[PDB]
RNA sequence: ACCUUAAGAUAUCAGAGGAAAGUCCUACUGAUCAAACAUGCGCUUCCAAUAGUAGAAGGACGUUAAGCAUUUAUCAUUGAACUGUUCAUUGAAGUCAUUGAUGCAAACUCCUUGGUCACACACACAUACGGCGCGGAAGGCGUG
């Protein structure tokens, strides 16, 4: 699509590979591709807690 | 004149069988070789228990659960189950104070009037009926937020309760085999 | 009771058309000329 | 600047979408975002921006994938797609919504058929849809609306007027909430009959002649005879009404009057204890009635308010196991409840046992691998003990079945294989942070053979003794476990094991731990070593 | 608050009269036509067992029925194997149906409709058949 990409917080936090895709699957949340870096920064403290 | 009318009915006069709030279970046919501890061991896993009594020489006891669901499950599951070689017939009953009041009232044959058992004052959100506890929490729906202390106070259930249950189970399996308790 | 009486019929069933499409409808084209008749 | 780009460059869109992506399971942010995206399209028509329409469709689809039990949003999405002009995708949305409920959802079926009447316009297909719907959702307690729709459709389309009788006859026996309306329809429609021959619409001629003593071909004076037939039919209907009224009034008085909530709200909601108790009692009553369609309907209807509680999932699986004998059905129910329930511990345990029962061990191995991978292969350090304990038990079972025994007498190495011993010792290394130290020790004790006890002692108890961890050393249950491990050995003679205990084990403990180790040690001494009790109390002065 | 109007005519030809050429008219006169109403034709067709449990005409948007026989279920891009074939990916549309559709055929059940009239239970007929009881329905033709 244009200016919209699908991200999945559960698969991202589970340290898997397919946390982002352009196909509309189950458990995927729309997000702005311009703002994906801030999406990653939002989960930073929780993922660091999981890592530690 | 309309042909549809709301139904109306007569009340069944509030005895111990027709009371929906009744929780006590009257166990009859005991063999007198069973004590309060062993009877509590028999009737514990169906729910939490307020009190257990066995009148001396009356070959019958009472178990006062907290949940109506627990009492119904106990009656449905423990029926004809022989305690101390004697088969047991379960039915609904009353408390001890109510029993004494009824006995004095039928000796005086005056009124024979009963009072309904107190309710839980709905709505209650923490509790899940027919649940067991022995000894942080995000208050999410899946868990059991509140529960009853085992005798009585109210304690907030934690995640360590499953560990404590298994720990006590193994403790009483080791010691009960040696013979410090028949429970 | 405003429009409880004007209840319409159920929707009409569908039948595959047996005529020519509105785009294909035409009279006879390639009408041959009249000059050939005059000679013979 | 177009509407779609103006929306996508709006700042509020980023904040709403970030709240949604940060908190996927709240549904407040979901619903706020959906309301915003819908409202920012002031006209909804066929000419609005295709990109904006695609965005709205994808937002609705994502929310319906996140929360599968929202009937009202299924209906709203289907209606919006209907408004956009195309009905094929509306049919697809409704069918997907029905499948999400396993075809048992009264509101979805009612709205779907109400929409279907206007659109299908084919008698056979529409009536087949009605027959399919009634098989799944016809026995609902509140199913009056569906039967009203069915009866009005039959009365509007059919002209032979036999299907009307054949359907109202079935409706007469279902204990609905509004059985009175259908009984009044039956009474009026029997009261408007005008000749003997139309009584054949009711039942068969032989049945009328034999049971009710009514002769349809009775020729003569037919007025009083038809009145007699009407009186007999009304008496039969009165008896039917007696039965149905008893059933309906009992159900309403006992169970249905106490239930206040019948809709799925959100994963963040709490349901009341009284409602849980009445739901459980109502499910038990329905199971006792022994109707499979009604029981499935009532379980699926109970799943709506308390889906996230898992007690109803457990009860449904137990019923399917011990009352219908359908282990695959139980496996499917538990596998589906794994998605919904928030506890998942009891469901995972029961699912493990069930899958072991069905002799499907490849799926068991895959589930064990998945639950280990969900914790980044560090399941030995999970805060919740129950998941680790169930996983360890079943992984040990699989390891025993897969790897041949490395000890004598076919004594299968349960927890003494390097794959599982590593995890067990890694958890024991935390020593205050976890919760199952004593359970792990006590379940590691039970081996009861010469070489196996030698290995267990040397690897676990001797190593902890040399490391001198104060927590385990001062915990008397550890010493009880060690003494019990040695004393139950079937290799040592009684004198050898008594000598070993009294002269090796007890001197190894420090005297400053007496006030904490004395209870359990004395408990073991009283049970097994009454003679050595004097030595114990003398040494522990 | 918006709206106030197409105009003409009412059987037809021929003959006599009245207000050079029309023009109009005649409780004038012939012939044709049309309408209504009476009224007839040896006019033509049709009008259901009870001496029995039937039948005729028309339906079913009725069942058997998933009947018996055939036939249908996308397009583009990219990667991979392959001698056209198979698997996955992006985009585009997309009536529901496949227990459907189409072809064939049969049984069954049921609805509406009618003079269920009167006298008869009868040996007829080559000019082939008394059309020689009362009604009703529908037309054809004739007269007033």
């Amino acid at each position: 699509m244009r200016d919209i990409v699908f991200v999945s917080p559960q698969l991202y936090l589970s340290s898997q590979e397919g946390w982002k895709s352009d196909s509309a699957k189950s458990g995927f949340i729309p997000i702005l591709k311009n703002d994906l870096q801030r999406f990653q920064d939002s989960l930073k403290h929780i993922v660091d807690a999981r890592n530690s | 004149m309309s042909q549809f009318i709301y139904p109306v009915q007569q009340q069944p006069s509030l005895n111990h069988f027709t009371d929906p709030n009744n929780t006590t279970v009257f166990i009859g046919g005991l063999s007198s070789l069973v004590t309060e501890d062993e009877l509590r061991a028999y009737f514990q896993p169906f729910g939490t228990i307020v009190y257990v009594k066995i009148p001396v020489g009356k070959c019958c006891g009472f178990v006062q659960y907290v949940d109506r669901l627990s009492a119904e499950a106990a009656i449905a599951g423990m029926q004809g189950f022989p305690i101390a070689n004697s088969r047991v017939r379960l039915s609904w009953g009353r408390s001890a104070k109510q029993t004494a009041l009824l006995q004095q009232a039928m000796l005086s044959n005056s009124l024979q009037v009963q009072q309904q058992q107190p309710g839980l004052q709905q709505p209650n959100y923490g509790y899940i009926p027919s649940s067991t506890c022995e000894a942080s929490s995000t208050m999410l729906p899946g868990c059991q937020i509140l529960n009853y202390s085992n005798p009585q106070q109210v304690i907030m259930q934690g995640s360590e309760a499953v560990v404590n249950s298994t720990n006590a189970m193994l403790n009483r399996l080791e010691q009960g085999s040696n013979g410090f308790m028949f429970a | 009771d405003v429009s409880r009486l004007f209840k319409p019929r159920p929707p009409l069933s569908y039948k595959r058309p047996t005529d020519y499409p509105y785009a294909k409808r035409q009279t006879n084209p390639n009408i041959t000329g009249v000059a050939n008749l005059l000679s013979t | 600047m177009d509407k779609y780009t103006a929306l996508i460059h709006d700042e509020n869109f980023s904040t709403l979408t970030l709240n949604v992506s940060r908190y996927p399971k709240s549904l407040a942010y979901w619903e706020k975002l959906l309301n915003y995206i819908v409202k920012a399209s002031a006209p909804i028509c066929k000419s609005t921006e295709p990109q904006l329409l695609k965005l709205i469709r994808c937002t609705y689809s994502s929310m319906l994938n996140e929360f599968p039990y929202l009937e009202n949003y299924y209906i709203d999405f289907a209606l919006l797609e209907y408004k956009l002009g195309n009905v094929s995708m509306s049919h697809k949305i409704f069918q997907r919504g029905l499948q999400a409920f396993n075809q048992r959802s009264l509101l979805l079926w009612t709205s779907y058929l109400k929409f279907c009447n206007n659109v299908i316009s084919h008698q056979k297909q529409l009536f087949k849809k009605y027959e399919t719907a009634e098989e799944y959702v016809g026995l609902h307690f509140f199913s009056g609306e569906f039967w009203d729709l069915y009866l009005e459709q039959i009365s509007s389309r059919c002209t032979s007027s036999k299907k009307y009788w054949n359907v109202l006859r079935k409706i007469l026996e279902i204990p609905l909430h509004s059985f009175s309306k259908f009984y009044a329809l039956w009474l009026q429609r029997i009261d408007d009959i005008m000749d003997l021959k139309q009584l054949s619409q009711l039942t068969s001629k032989d049945e009328l002649l034999k049971k009710l003593k009514i002769d349809i071909n009775y020729s003569g004076r037919k007025g009083p005879y038809l009145q007699d037939a009407k009186k007999k039919l009304k008496k039969i209907t009165k008896e039917m009404y007696m039965v149905v009224q008893y059933q309906v009034l009992e159900i309403y008085s006992i169970f249905e009057s106490k239930i206040y909530i019948n809709y799925y709200t959100s994963p963040e909601t709490l349901v009341s204890s009284d409602e849980i108790e009445t739901w459980i009692k109502y499910l038990d009553y329905t199971i006792t009635l022994q109707t499979d369609s009604l029981t499935h309907l009532n379980f699926q209807r109970a799943l709506l308010p308390l889906a996230h509680y898992d007690l109803v999932w457990i009860k449904y699986s137990k019923w399917l196991i011990n009352s219908k004998n359908d282990l695959l059905g139980a496996k499917n129910v538990l596998l589906m409840g794994l998605k919904f329930s928030l506890k998942k511990t009891e469901i995972i345990k029961l699912l493990y046992s069930v899958i072991c029962k069905l002799n499907e061990y490849v799926l068991l191995r895959n589930l064990l691998e998945k639950i280990e991978s969900s914790y980044s292969d560090n399941v030995e350090n999970v805060d919740d003990f129950e998941i680790f304990w169930d996983y360890l038990q079943f992984k040990t079972f699989c390891q025993n079945s897969l790897y041949s025994s490395r000890y004598s007498d076919s004594q299968s190495n349960g927890l003494l294989n390097k794959e599982l011993f590593d995890k067990v010792w890694k958890r024991l290394s935390c020593k205050e942070k976890k919760s199952g130290q004593e359970i792990l020790l006590n379940n590691l004790v039970q081996f009861y053979s010469k070489d196996t006890v030698e290995f267990v002692e040397k690897n676990i108890f001797q190593k902890i003794i040399e490391f001198g961890w104060e927590y385990y050393l001062q915990n008397g249950m550890f010493w009880n476990c060690y003494c019990r491990l040695i004393y139950f050995d079937t290799s040592r003679s009684y004198l050898d094991k008594r000598q070993y205990i009294v002269r090796k084990i007890w001197p190894q403990i420090d005297k400053k731990f007496a006030q904490s180790v004395l209870p359990s040690l004395t408990e073991f001494c009283e049970s097994y070593f009454p003679e050595e009790m004097d030595t114990l109390e003398e040494m522990f002065t």
